[PDB]
């Protein structure tokens, strides 16, 4: 029902997760680990001599469930994902197993006094994500991201991976600055077959880095970018060199580049302002370190309104990476094939109550399947005949639509 | 003024300053002006 | 000290009572007087 | 047992026979006189 | 004893271990936490035929220890160990030795310890480092390992017709070609790569890769497919990384997915490399080219068994990880310097691998030509000369490499309190 | 008080993080953990008024990080801990403040947890990413690390008498040389490199290369050695990685193991860097080389010293470190911009820095030429700085440099529940 | 009614006289899943099983025979069998 419920659910299962990790090879006959008699528990909050059981049960009655759509139709309208209002619907899964869950108001006040936690877990729960995602929340300020996920299209550059070929191939003149990021690093510079001289240059901030935060950096110069050649650049220098150094409007002092220093700094500044000491023929500027979304900014990632661009590149907040299992359970008993098909209507259909009138836009054919959400979620932010805000509001829902699966589906086995 | 929230009295009631205001040199229960006289003297003893 | 010597709290292990008769046995030999530790902790003037 | 009256009754008269419970309760006149000035102390006309 | 009661002690000692560095400054004095009563009771069951409840752990901890490398340090006790039977069978044999009777015996609670091992395997984020137990049950019971569990595929890497090497390829694709030669399958510690090398263009069509082997029971969620130069930061020649905003788009397929899969595309993809054959669509020519997949690896449900057992393996010589056991032995290595035993140690080991390795062949007699290049300690070299013995056939050498791998396994964990001064 | 009584109750903050990040959203309605059970209790042992459950945690965690403010800016308060002897001796000050009373006193069972902590050296996995805790006590007390803790190398790093630097060496090793220059050792995150680059051929044979004085603590296992060249992805010239199936073996040995270890091979490794020197022997000549050590790197047993009591220094200036710290003042950081402070803190962590700086130097006054080229979070900088002081001796700067530290790390803590209003 | 179990609210004295729940839970489903593995299943099944596949989805024993033509649909290439 309520969107709040089937998250608290969703929350409770994957409680129920962490903690069977927890007791793999931790459950002895002569104890009962604090873990195991929480785990004990919380499976007798779902309604036990077979866990198995009533949890595969849980999935199965799911997967009929979601698989169609007079049923879990109202989850697909407009206002489940818009308000905390009450469902009309009654259907026993529903009654069965969702139903609210989470303490309150505890249950919250320690998910704030989180954001603020030394060491936040490095690979988040859906739950976390569907927050912001849904209600945007808050992530814990501490928390490490990959950039390249963070970016989205701009006005000068399509893509990030794609300018890999561009970047490769040496230059004619002096081009244009680019702003490329990769799993652990920002890359930013300027590429020419000819000297730029030494001076001051202005880099702007894309929209989407203009978020993060580095802490324990190494500032460097490079001619790699997802270990490929960079050319039309050259890092070389002398132990003469003039010192090359560069300021953000965030701090009031000069940081180094090529030095043995961990350095903090934010680029929530909008640009980076660059002292070349020396003239380069082509230079790749790197930032390495750990990076953080910027307090209180994480909603644009997630609220995909850092989408400005049509088309667009864009990630799948890493619901791919929890699909696996449920898919692995899917080719073990053929569905994979009718939960697909199905899963093409649950798409279809959620498009559908989204636009009035109430019919499948024109020129709409996916190109990938409903688990490959980073593509679908494009090939929906690209429709051009669609407005943009509700083009967004599609993908945020079928996200969650499909973070849900990723929880629920789990211990799928019919037979 | 609240000196005193009534939630944290056993006896359920609000401590306003109104309500200690015109009582001896009328400054507020929780912050009574103490004779500290012999202080120094009970220090030295260890007496509380 | 008791807790000390033994790791945790007795109390994780022993009946509360039987903990309390070895403080006591203590205590009062360290001040000279049969003492009762329960007294001091009664619910109300009026209830022991 | 559900099919016969008499049968239900007595097996239920037996299953009751033999719980046995046993309670602790503090001095009833004192908790009644504890609460009953904190009823007194706070009240602005004979509370029922 | 049993090979499952020596399992289900390491396992416990495992635990113990586990519990210690949750304990580690969280003892506060006045609050007895569930994790220190967890470590506590633990503790107790370690000692259990000597104790109903423990104080301090600093001394059974050590004994046990202690007595454990005094144990399989003398062939003449933990002999029973390196039978051919002891890792086939569960069948309860009866040692007369102090350490077995003491600290070796059932732990793990039956068969509730299994049913939540399998509910694991689903679990949505399993641990991303696992213990040694889990490795123990898959290269002896052969049992799976959880699906959503991320692996290295260099690690998978085995020797196959083709390329009889991964690391050592690193030298051949760095030398400019002559001819258009054979493709390349190798792989790295975060991404997987295959491509074709020539120093004339490539004709802009379709070309078909076969997955290999040891990589045939791969499969990525979150990857980036890019065209790239370099392998483990070393540059690949005859390869070209240019492309053009004009260039015709280029996809592959793969016999699970019925959609082509698109390259050097900002999109996070999913796919399985089981089931076949890759097959690449070049939209544009390229002279020499290497498709990269970065992402997260996992290895298929059901399909561990392959490289845990040995199965990977088709030809020898052949070049093979150690399942990380070297991970693990640096605590007790550490102990053993602290009190120079290291030496001696070292040639206890070497007489346990030879004795154990005698016991497999009929007739009972160290193979002819049995060098080792590498001590105990140094597994991954150790296993790869086992497993090139031409005189004795493959299943054995097979057993072999994984017998000896769980004794190693077994003294990474029980051996690391060790100090007998 | 106590130097002790401030880490007991640093390390009790920590483990309310700790615990506050296992429960969130693991707060159920029926249900009763022990982690919450844990954190609910720890909540209480803060506030020395009081001890009722508390309805809402955030309350006196804030009261505290507002107290703490209040107290580290006023240098008339935080003063006692700004002398010499209290990063020194466990000897309990004669200071009154509201702070320290209510807030700081011993919290850690003992004896107890310090055996946990020593059992936990030992123990399998550690945590790889430690808490606070206990860098704030190697780098005070000067204790142990555990034993398989892993590391990233470069942190490791500091400079020497050859080479200045690390990263910067970097653009060197790019540039082609000029005729055949002296060995470089530079480390990246996760790989130790090392080699001599030449335009001209060189002979195949035996070279000596002398580790280190920071590289001579690392150890490894499970590495993968082998020629490449790259350093932190930038191309490294003068060097070739080219290489035959006819190339005859190219093996390099360490003082600590009697046998040889292969290179450019896909056999997983384990050795020491402790023994002083590696001995490497090409097998065929080659126009410049680079060998690449990738694997876990780990700080040998007893050794962490060198690096947490910045005993590696050897030369002025130096690259150093900073003990990850920033990575953990993000938080108080971004607490700070939002309400306005960021700014007036710096200005009462300059005079923090200087004052302590002061009483390090009898006759008590400040250095000259104290310039402070960054502001007090970015540390790695400000440690380069307090280092490259001439006019005081080596000894003191170190001293200076890691009582600033367990300052700094110390308020990272403590300040993040911090809203004034 | 054809897509859950939900009990219905009609009151006609056939349904109340005859339909009520008559099946053994959960033990007739394991010992209808523990079939599937059997041995010689019944080569003419019940239309129970055929109710269950039908309309559940459910599995059917995995040794029952089948005359393939049955099995048969129209594809692309043959639009019948019989008529071919």
């Amino acid at each position: 029902m309520s969107r709040q419920m089937w998250l608290d659910t969703s929350a409770l299962l994957e409680a129920i997760s962490e903690y069977v990790v927890r007791c793999n090879g931790d459950t002895f006959s002569g104890l009962t680990t604090g873990d195991f008699n929480a785990l004990s528990n919380m499976f007798t909050q779902l309604s036990v001599s077979d866990p198995r059981v009533p949890l595969q049960t849980m999935s199965n009655m799911f997967v009929s469930f979601i698989t169609s759509t007079d049923r879990c139709g109202y989850m697909l309208r407009k206002t489940w994902f818009n308000s905390d209002t009450k469902p009309t619907v009654s259907d026993d899964f529903i009654t069965t197993y969702i139903r609210p869950r989470l303490q309150v108001p505890m249950s919250d006040t320690v998910r704030q006094l989180n954001n603020l936690s030394l060491q936040p877990s490095a690979k988040p729960k859906l739950y976390e994500r569907q927050n912001a995602i849904m209600k945007g929340l808050d992530i814990p300020y501490s928390e490490p991201i990959e950039p390249c996920k963070l970016f989205r299209s701009v006005a000068g550059q399509t893509g990030n991976i794609p300018m890999m070929g561009i970047l490769a191939t040496p230059p004619a003149a002096q081009q244009q600055p680019f702003f490329v990021a990769e799993r652990r690093r920002i890359l930013f510079g300027i590429r020419s077959n000819a000297a730029i001289p030494a001076g001051a240059y202005q880099f702007v901030v894309p929209a989407w880095a203009s978020v993060l935060s580095v802490t324990g950096a190494y500032v460097y110069f490079t001619n790699s970018f997802f270990g490929t050649i960079i050319a039309g650049v050259t890092a070389t220098a002398t132990a003469a060199d003039a010192a090359t150094t560069f300021t953000v409007p965030t701090d009031a002092n000069n940081l180094p580049v090529q030095t043995d220093s961990r350095l903090s700094f934010s680029l929530g500044g909008g640009n980076i302002n660059l002292e070349l000491g020396v003239a380069k023929t082509g230079f790749c500027v790197a930032i390495e370190g750990e990076f953080t979304i910027l307090a209180n900014r994480s909603q644009a990632y997630y609220t995909l309104n850092s989408i400005t661009q049509t088309p667009t590149s864009i990630d799948d907040f890493d619901v791919s990476d929890f699909l696996t299992t449920f898919l692995s359970q899917l080719r073990a008993c053929g569905q994979y094939e009718i939960f697909s098909d199905a899963m093409d209507q649950l798409t279809n259909s959620l498009i559908t109550n989204y636009m009035d009138p109430p019919a499948i836009p024109a020129g709409l054919a996916f190109t990938s399947p409903w688990f490959r959400f980073s593509e679908r979620a494009r090939t929906i932010l690209a429709l051009q005949n669609v407005d943009l805000n509700i083009r967004k509001l599609i993908v945020r829902h079928l996200w969650v639509i499909t973070s849900l699966i990723a929880v629920f589906g789990r211990y799928y086995r019919p037979n | 003024e609240i000196l005193i929230p009534a939630d944290q009295t056993s006896y359920g009631a609000n401590e306003t300053r109104a309500l200690s205001a015109p009582y001896l040199f009328g400054a507020p229960i929780n912050m009574l002006a103490p004779d500290a006289r012999l202080s120094t003297y009970k220090r030295d003893l260890a007496l509380p | 000290t008791l807790s000390n010597k033994l790791g945790r709290n007795p109390a994780d292990i022993f009946h509360l009572e039987e903990v309390f008769k070895v403080i006591e046995e203590i205590v009062s030999v360290l001040v000279q007087q049969k003492i009762d530790v329960r007294k001091y902790f009664t619910e109300s003037m009026r209830s022991g | 047992v559900y099919m016969s009256p008499l049968a239900l009754n007595n097996l239920a008269s037996r299953l009751l026979r033999k719980i046995s419970l046993h309670l602790v309760m503090q001095m009833v006149t004192a908790v009644q006189q504890d609460l009953g000035e904190v009823v007194s102390v706070s009240s602005n006309v004979t509370n029922p």
